[PDB]
RNA sequence: GCGGGGUGGAGCAGCCUGGUAGCUCGUCGGGCUCAUAACCCGAAGAUCGUCGGUUCAAAUCCGGCCCCCGCUACCA
């Protein structure tokens, strides 16, 4: 439930709709932009036919014709220049960050993803934005950019809670070592490269080193954000060196 | 080569070989997990413990231990 | 260390330009080595050579020869035979 | 040819000089 | 801990290692999947507890736990001593480890099988390194009675009776087995406890042990924090170790610079001490011990101080390349298959010399009539004048016994 | 301990990004050819290891529990 600010589509426009039934002489499809809006597809739009007429493989379109009196829109999958296929296909992983955001705060909240569009998603569209980037700045900065615009004041903090999902990250290690006690300077050398890391490269999820060989050792960051992976799993491993050459403890990347 | 049984008892080996080289490799079976070596009867059980199986003939009564596999 | 065992068939061959050669197949590829094996054979023959798959290799007839220098090695006698 | 007597008499005195070392 | 190490010697897949489960429960595992399908390959270890049932009748009366009513009544067996045991190999080649080996042991039991003809290449191989080595307490066996003839057992019982004749093994006496279905073990069990019976060894001396397992206890990925240290697998064999004593391993690590060699000693703490599957405070010898420790597992994985030997920190013990022995040869090569007479020894020769548990190989500078000097590769730490050596040579592809001696230093 | 696979009988795609289970073979029937499963046509046949969740919807995404093979290693 993407609810729309409009009663049907503008004509000549492209968006994202989903396939709904396999019918002879055409499809009805649902322009998941406009309430699930029920429109026709015939086959003179349309060019191996079997997975883009799936029964619902989400396909993108320009709409050909919006009869504004009976309510009924048809749709092309031709008229879609694929210099529009791509840009209206990052606008889509954009307005289905959003989707998920209303889909769970609005259950949580236990109102609707219709007062979840209305109250959200049409008042930081006010706020020249994507609804999506508009909390991209409020989780960072703060819940003043969503009260600016007059978000009401009970969507705020459970959005920003339900927007901020895993990624895992590795690495093959070497630690030699002829120390004596070798075996507390390995342990050492981790748990004081494996330190303060919670911090820098900020909240990431959990570490773990371990054995997979006797000398070789996977390191493992498993983060919240995917470019928080190597940044990270990076600075673990150019300081697990660092402080085993430091500490006589013979370490390297394989 | 590879192989599993059907659903009525039959075995689908995929890779073609000929009628001879399967009686060859089934007798030489026989001699190892099923022909006891005291009397040469081939009316055998086959007994399993952690790593030693025996072939248990039912007509004289002694045991040939053979290499589990 | 280790040990393993294998079936070996040796025979007569064909490559272009030059004589016949000899192939040597029918080694355990996880445990032998072929390269180190290979190595010693040309020593043996004086030809030269390559593991060629799973097989060795070798230019001429020099299946008396390798059979010969194969046993030395601690292979069996029982699990060679020259075609 | 040179090249190849150098090293020849350089692997003959080491592997050599190796079995007078041992 | 275990008081005694006993070997079981003999011929390839005569059932050394079944009469090791029939004794004490305990499978080497059989391993390496290679080992699953081979046979056992590297030493096997067991231990057990020889009791004796005091109110009824020997040899029956020979338990393995604290359990008497299963032999006339229950008068719980009075514990005579508890034991471990080191399986070799049977296989001709792996005759390198079954040497390796006898540096440890006090004691040992031959199994012939009762289904081969009798004097097969390793069965003799094996004894006559028992009488060069030293270890004077044998029980033959015959082990596979349970599929032959009445006859059959008794005819052979005759050629054992008049090979062990001429030979040093006077009653060395010839127990019948069936390790397989585990009858007339009890009465193995009478034998070992009357014949090899428990040495004397003075725990004053200097603390010297040998090496022959190692292992890395760290499973496929135990995390950082509890990286347990790693383990060093041997016996002791003079004094007694304790928990948090300073040690050493020799001849240890060697460098590398640019094409040289160079080995050298590590030192490192006891972590911890355990016999069997229960952990102690002390060791003492007799038995083969661990030796938790806190040196990086990545130096002692797969079982990369095998042959090594462990002593007091701060110790006395020469880390030699080239030595002294004194020696003597057999007239023929007791092993292969074919009896040829053992040539004798030729200068700038390749011989396998073990010394201890080390087996390292080493090239002949000079020979006298019984003094010849060994240069080596891998070092010898030579803890004593008293260290016993066996010497091989390779006939065939394949790696024989045909000399030993004495080292000096 | 990580994987890697599991799917008509058999070989296996498909699983990423869910939307009438595909291929090759075999079988079986018919046809074509002088006679060939050589070709042409059709049928049969896998609830996609197992158990469960999420989903309107799953072979797919998810997690416990198996079955073979690489990795590890006898783990004092
Ligand atoms: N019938 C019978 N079979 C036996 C007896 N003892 C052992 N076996 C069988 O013989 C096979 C070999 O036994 P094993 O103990 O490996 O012989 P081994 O000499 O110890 N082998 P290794 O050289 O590795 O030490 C096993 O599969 C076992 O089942 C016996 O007394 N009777
Ligand atoms: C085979 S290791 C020797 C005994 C050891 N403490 C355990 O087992
Ligand atoms: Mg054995």
């Amino acid at each position: 439930m993407i609810y729309s600010r409009s009663k049907l589509p503008s004509e000549g426009e492209i968006l994202i709709a989903t396939v709904k039934q396999v019918f002879d002489y055409g499809s009805y499809v649902s322009l998941d932009e406009y309430g699930g809006l029920q429109a026709f597809l015939p086959w003179s739009e349309v060019s191996n036919i079997r997975d883009v007429l799936k029964e619902n493989r989400k396909v993108i379109v320009k709409v050909i014709r919006v009869d504004r009196r009976k309510g009924t829109v048809d749709v092309s999958l031709k008229k879609v220049t694929d210099d529009e296929r791509r840009k209206k296909n990052l606008q889509w992983k954009k307005i289905q960050r959003l989707d998920k955001i209303l889909e769970l705060v609005s259950q949580k909240l236990k109102l609707s993803e219709k007062d979840a569009w209305e109250q959200v998603a049409w008042k930081l569209e006010a706020k020249y934005g994507d609804p999506i980037t508009a909390i991209e700045k409020a989780v960072k900065e703060g819940e003043k950019i969503l009260i600016d615009a007059g978000v009401p004041e009970i969507w705020v903090k459970p959005l920003l809670e339900e927007a901020s999902r895993k990624v895992k990250m590795s690495g093959l290690i070497t630690v030699r070592t002829n120390e004596p006690l070798g075996v507390e300077k390995i342990k050492e050398v981790i748990s004081k490269a494996l330190e303060n890391i919670e911090q820098d490269y900020e909240s990431l999820l959990n570490i773990k080193i371990y054995t997979i060989g006797a000398p070789r050792y996977r390191v493992d960051v498993v983060g919240t954000n995917p470019k928080e992976a190597s940044e990270a799993l990076n600075q673990i491993i150019s300081n697990l060196i660092k402080i085993g050459k430091e500490e006589n403890v013979d370490i390297s990347v394989v | 080569a590879p192989g599993n049984v059907d659903d009525k008892g039959e075995l689908v080996i995929q890779g073609k070989f000929s009628s001879q080289v399967i009686n060859t490799l089934m007798e030489r079976f026989l001699k190892a997990y099923v022909e006891c070596s005291t009397c040469k009867s081939l009316d055998t059980i086959l007994k399993k413990e952690k790593k030693s199986w025996y072939i248990v003939c039912l007509a004289c009564g002694a045991q040939t231990p053979v290499k589990p596999l | 260390i280790a040990k393993e065992e294998q079936k070996i068939k040796i025979y007569v061959t064909k490559r272009r330009f030059g004589k016949l050669m000899t192939i040597i197949e029918g080694f355990d590829t996880s445990v032998i080595d072929l390269k180190e094996l290979a190595k010693k054979l040309k020593d043996i023959c004086a030809c030269g050579g390559t593991v060629k798959d799973n097989t060795i290799e070798l230019q001429g007839d020099h299946r008396k020869k390798v059979a010969e220098e194969l046993v030395k090695m601690g292979f069996s006698r029982d699990s060679i035979e020259i075609r | 040819m040179r090249w190849k007597w150098i090293k020849k008499r350089i692997r003959r005195l080491k592997r050599q000089r190796k079995k007078e070392r041992g | 801990q275990p008081e005694v190490n006993i070997g079981v010697v003999g011929h390839v897949d005569h059932g050394k290692t079944t009469l090791v489960q029939a004794i004490t429960g305990i499978w080497t595992s059989k391993h390496s999947e290679e080992l699953k399908r081979g046979m056992t390959i590297k030493l096997g270890y067991a231990e057990t507890n020889i009791g004796v049932c005091e109110s009824c009748k020997k040899p029956e009366a020979y338990v393995t736990e604290p359990s008497c009513k299963s032999c006339g009544s229950d008068d719980e067996p009075k514990f005579l001593r508890r034991i471990s045991f080191i399986d070799a190999p049977g296989h001709e080649v792996l005759m390198a480890t079954m040497l390796s080996g006898a540096a440890l042991m006090d004691g040992a039991i031959l199994v012939v099988a009762a289904n081969e003809p009798f004097p097969q290449p390793q069965t003799r191989e094996h004894f006559v390194a028992l009488g060069i080595i030293g270890v004077k307490n044998l029980i033959i066996v015959q082990n596979k009675v349970d599929v032959v003839s009445k006859e059959e057992a008794l005819s052979q019982y005759r050629q054992i009776k008049q090979f062990t004749k001429g030979t040093w093994a006077e009653n060395v006496p010839i127990i019948p087995v069936s390790a397989l279905h585990k009858i007339n073990i009890d009465s193995l069990i009478e034998g070992i406890e009357e014949y090899i019976k428990t040495p004397y060894r003075d725990l004053s001396q200097k603390p010297v042990m040998l090496v022959i397992r190692s292992f890395d206890v760290n499973k496929p990925g135990t995390q950082f924090n509890e990286l347990k240290g790693g383990v060093i697998g041997g016996s002791i064999i003079q004094g007694l170790f304790k928990v948090d004593q300073e040690i050493k391993v020799l001849p240890g690590l060697r460098v590398e610079k640019q094409g040289k060699v160079s080995y050298e000693p590590i030192f490192t703490k006891i972590s911890s001490i355990r016999f069997g599957d229960e952990e102690f405070k002390e060791a003492k010898p007799g038995g083969l011990v661990a030796i938790g420790t806190y040196l990086d597992p990545s130096l002692t994985k797969a079982d990369n101080l095998l042959g090594s030997i462990i002593t007091l920190a701060d110790a006395e013990v020469p880390v030699l390349w080239n030595i002294r022995i004194k020696y003597n040869l057999l007239e023929r090569v007791v092993g292969a298959k074919e009896m040829l007479k053992v040539d004798p020894i030729r200068a700038k020769e390749t011989l396998m010399l073990s010394v201890g548990s080390s087996t390292t190989l080493g090239i002949v500078t000079s020979v006298k009539k019984d003094e010849i000097e060994v240069e080596l590769r891998r070092p010898v730490a030579v803890w004593s004048n008293n260290i016993r050596t066996v010497i091989s040579r390779q006939i065939a592809g394949r790696w024989r016994m045909i000399g030993w001696g004495l080292v000096e230093i």
